């Protein structure tokens, strides 16, 4: 599960496990 | 059809388009409904962003369906 | 083309590209203005990790688009 994608709880957006702040919003994965 | 447009304020903005308008129509809506410039708007819906050229149909965007505003 | 790079800690870098750069030398760049070893660098954009040997236009990256940098370390 470390290596999946993850969909950003505030604009859904499908993210790479990369990142810990959304793509699109900058909304962080862990709050 | 009316779909919803949310923003990241959780403020839900109702919007009347037609099943075949494309994308770039509806940042036009928007822009009419709520004076946002179309190259300042990104839309998200179920995980993708959405491109200007298709339509909500293409990507199943049905009534009442929610699609997602963040500000560029 | 102007293309700008969001790093997590907010910031913003502007580059001076060409769609045929390979992410290889959009890095480069990147250490220029930063500092950041090139293989210490990850750029992701639209859910993808670039990969070293392509380019900008294979990823259909287009003039005034945002990359985000994460680090390797
Ligand atoms: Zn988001």
């Amino acid at each position: 599960d470390e290596g999946a994608q993850w969909n950003c709880t505030a604009c859904t957006f499908l993210n790479h496990p990369a990142l810990i702040r959304c793509e699109q919003c900058e909304m962080p994965r862990h709050f | 059809m009316q779909i919803f447009v949310k923003t990241l304020t959780g403020k839900t903005i109702t919007l009347e388009v037609e099943p075949s308008d494309t994308i770039e129509n509806v940042k036009a809506k928007i822009q009419d409904k709520e004076g946002i410039p179309p190259d300042q708007q990104r839309l998200i819906f179920a995980g993708k962003q959405l491109e200007d050229g298709r339509t909500l149909s293409d990507y199943n965007i049905q009534k009442e369906s929610t699609l997602h505003l963040v500000l560029r």
